[PDB]
């Protein structure tokens, strides 16, 4: 149709996805959504509606989870991050199944990525790949892991949860986990334990 | 493999059971005031909606009343039970608002089932709709299939009503296709000028993109000032906009205006003795041989029919059974002019033989052919629906024939034996006693040319000639063809040309098989020398093979690739 129904129903769109992304799901229909996305899918206009869906997304996450993470670095960093994780990821499983039906047409002719894979590629390059939080967390990780090799213990369920976390993130396998994670581990626990050995060699004997 | 199939059916029918006396229902569907109690479970095995519906944290997680809006009671209640119980009756009417709701509600194999019953349903009569249908929901596999059967089928008919009622991307992708099939380019353009002229000034944006994908020898010339006659008053940013226009988008022929009058021969002499037999073809004009598709699963013993629009059907034939091994099969097929292979259709009923295919008021006459019955209609003469795609049962002809050529003229059935006819009367569905042959001859072929019947040769074969007047019923000689003596001729019937020609080859004592044609004069009853087949494009195609009269596309086939 017109140029102007299809705008109207795409910021409706908009606003109940923004409502939804703002822990606010229980008053709201499905059923409207699906046939508007119904209906905006069947003018063959997902392009359009694909590129909103991808810059409301990140001002979303620039907006509340870039500013929460910055705000909290030192108050439950760890804590936070995995809160905002789990609130993206519940998010996500709405917003992904409407637009699984969009991705049903659009990735079988567009050749795309799906629309929860690109919630994690844009969530990775906007929070967990940002140019101050990845060193913020790959200092704190490394600190709490080398105080827990001290001998004293601490929190070990959250890094399960955090290991997690970027597991899932990497989206096809072990590529940027592995990367971020063991490179900056691997070089501490090799000093760390070559620090080690070469302490253990002058204090005790071979028995 | 599968797991076990005996406690696989139990838990289906007891399921069904629960279903049809309503006990175990949580969630109760709302469609237009109508009661639809069901599971979670059964909606969830078909359905890709109700698993973001149920298992997805909304309100009608818990909820136990959903109202399912823009859905039809029927499709759902068909849908539902074909998730209860499997059987998808799939009728003629409903499949259409079955593709709807089996998109909305993404369920995955009834999608698939319904495509199968609509990838066999495409025809004349729905190819407009099945497509804008095929546009509206994205079915790239029914779009391509309905296109190419489309774009064949819309340039015969091009008077559909929901023609004029189509999308202008559609209309684009149709127009500047290179798989038209017109004997003429004028009549797309004037196929474009109606669908422009249908409505208001609606289309006149869309004209500016529907003559950029038709060549511009018509660009020109006339169908531009009646464009301006139809034009929006004042408006002077189309009337200067298209004459200067036409320069670009490169003048080039179509496809559709390279068929030629050709002869299509099947089951000729394998030239590589790995295969049994194949199919070949010869071009009178352009004095090449083209190779055809194989014959499906190499099926021997088949007969051929082209329709006066111009369609190659197979009937009958028999397969070798998996040394002399060989089943007959009643399978049914269809040649596709373009893709150079063979598309499957309904089969027949009875098995056949050597069928003799006659097309007439659109349906095609399969007479006789070894049927494998025997009763005492040993006939088993049966006509085939092209609108429908079923075949019907016709009057049993009177007198049981073996080895029988049929001909249509004056829109009836002429079957012709060793020495009775028959006429057929479609009006009536009765058949008529004809005139008696005085020659004894069988294992021959006849060809209608205008309103009379030529039955060549016959017993191998010889040149002897009865000519048979419709409108005077009367079996008359008219001359012998001169062949060398001491040979044996095989004479093909056929109509080329608007004149009556004979194929002709020959074979001498200790010598190979020559091809060459001859023009029978009808007025002066004598075979003028037409054409001399050369030996070095045409080689030994045997005995049992068979020739008829189409048209071809020599770019879609590839040159046999063979030695003189």
């Amino acid at each position: 149709m017109d140029e102007k129904y299809v705008n109207s129903i795409w910021d409706l769109l908009k606003n109940a996805i923004q409502e939804i992304q703002r822990k606010n799901n229980s008053g709201l229909s499905f059923e409207e959504l699906y046939r508007n996305a119904y209906t905006m899918v069947l003018h063959k206009h997902g392009e359009k509606l694909y590129t909103g869906l991808r810059e409301v997304v990140t001002e979303h996450l620039i907006n509340k989870v870039r500013e929460d993470v910055l705000n909290s670095l030192n108050n439950n960093f760890l804590q936070t991050l995995n809160q905002a994780w789990n609130d993206h990821q519940t998010a996500m499983v709405m917003i992904r199944d409407i637009l699984m039906y969009m991705d049903r047409v659009y990735v079988q002719q567009n050749n795309v990525e799906n629309v929860y894979n690109l919630g994690l590629i844009i969530f990775r390059d906007q929070v967990v790949r940002y140019g101050c939080i990845r060193d913020h967390l790959r200092q704190t990780l490394l600190d709490m892991i080398a105080r827990e090799r001290k001998g004293e213990v601490v929190d070990r369920g959250a890094i399960r949860n955090a290991c997690q976390m970027l597991m899932i993130l990497g989206l096809e396998g072990r590529s940027v986990y592995e990367e971020d994670f063991e490179a900056p581990f691997l070089e501490m626990s090799a000093e760390f334990f070559q620090m080690e050995s070469q302490k253990f060699l002058a204090e005790n004997s071979a028995s | 493999r599968q797991i076990n199939t005996e406690y696989a059916v139990s838990l289906l029918e007891q399921l069904k059971l629960f279903y049809e006396q309503q006990l175990f229902t949580d969630i109760v569907l709302i469609v237009e005031g109508t009661e639809f109690p069901c599971h979670k479970m059964v909606l969830a095995t078909c359905s890709s909606y109700f698993r973001a519906m149920f298992m997805s944290g909304l309100s009608e997680s818990k909820q136990t009343h959903v109202h399912l809006r823009n859905v039809d009671a029927a499709t759902l209640q068909i849908i539902i039970t074909y998730a209860y119980t499997g059987n998808l009756a799939m009728n003629d009417s409903t499949v259409e608002q079955l593709y709807e709701t089996a998109c909305f509600l993404q369920v995955e194999d009834v999608l698939q089932r319904c495509r199968e019953y609509l990838i066999k349903k495409i025809n004349a009569e729905n190819c407009v709709r099945l497509l804008s249908f095929a546009d509206l929901f994205s079915c790239e596999e029914l779009k391509q299939s309905a296109k190419r059967m489309v774009e064949h089928k819309f340039t015969a008919v091009y008077h559909q009503d929901a023609f004029m009622q189509l999308s202008h991307d559609l209309l684009i992708d149709i127009l500047s296709s290179d798989n038209l099939n017109v004997e003429k380019e004028e009549t797309v353009r004037e196929a474009a000028m109606l669908w422009l002229e249908y409505n208001t000034e609606s289309r006149s944006q869309y004209l500016s993109s529907v003559l950029s994908q038709i060549r511009i020898d018509a660009l020109s010339e006339v169908t531009q000032r009646a464009w301006f006659q139809g034009l929006p008053p004042n408006d002077k940013s189309v009337v200067v906009q298209g004459l200067y226009k036409d320069m670009p988008k490169f003048f080039k022929p179509r496809l559709g205006m390279t068929k030629e009058e050709m002869m299509i021969f099947i089951e000729a002499s394998s030239e590589n003795p790995c295969s049994l037999y194949s199919s070949v073809c010869y071009s009178p004009q352009a004095e090449k041989v083209y190779k055809l598709c194989s014959p499906p699963a190499d099926l021997h013993k088949v007969g051929t029919v082209v329709t006066p629009d111009n369609d190659i059907y197979i009937a009958g034939g028999q397969v070798p059974l998996k040394q002399t091994a060989f089943r007959t099969v009643n399978c049914f097929y269809w040649f596709d002019a373009q893709q150079n292979t063979w598309f499957p259709k309904t089969p027949m009923l009875f098995v056949r033989i050597k069928p003799s295919l006659v097309c007439c008021e659109g349906y095609i006459y399969a007479i006789g052919g070894d049927s494998v019955g025997g009763e005492l209609n040993r006939r088993t003469v049966e006509r085939y629906d092209t609108e429908k795609d079923e075949w019907t049962m016709v009057s049993p002809l009177p007198c049981a024939w073996q080895w029988s050529a049929a001909v249509v003229v004056h829109d009836c059935i002429y079957v012709m034996t060793l020495n009775l006819m028959y006429c057929y009367f479609p009006r009536s569905d009765s058949w008529v006693e004809m005139a008696m042959r005085q020659t004894s001859r069988s294992f021959a072929s006849a060809a209608a040319f205008g309103d009379k019947i030529f039955y060549i040769g016959g017993l191998g074969s010889s040149v002897t000639v009865e000519i048979y007047d419709v409108n005077k019923n009367e079996w008359k000689m008219a001359a012998n063809i001169p062949a060398k003596r001491y040979s044996d001729p095989c004479v093909r019937a056929v109509v080329i040309s608007n004149s009556l020609c004979v194929f002709m080859r020959e074979t001498h004592l200790n010598e190979r098989a020559k091809y060459v044609t001859y023009q029978y004069d009808l007025e002066l009853d004598r075979w003028s020398l037409r054409q001399h087949i050369s030996e070095r494009v045409l080689w030994d195609l045997g005995r049992d093979f068979r020739c008829t009269v189409g048209k071809l596309y020599p770019s879609c086939l590839e040159e046999s690739p063979w030695k003189p």
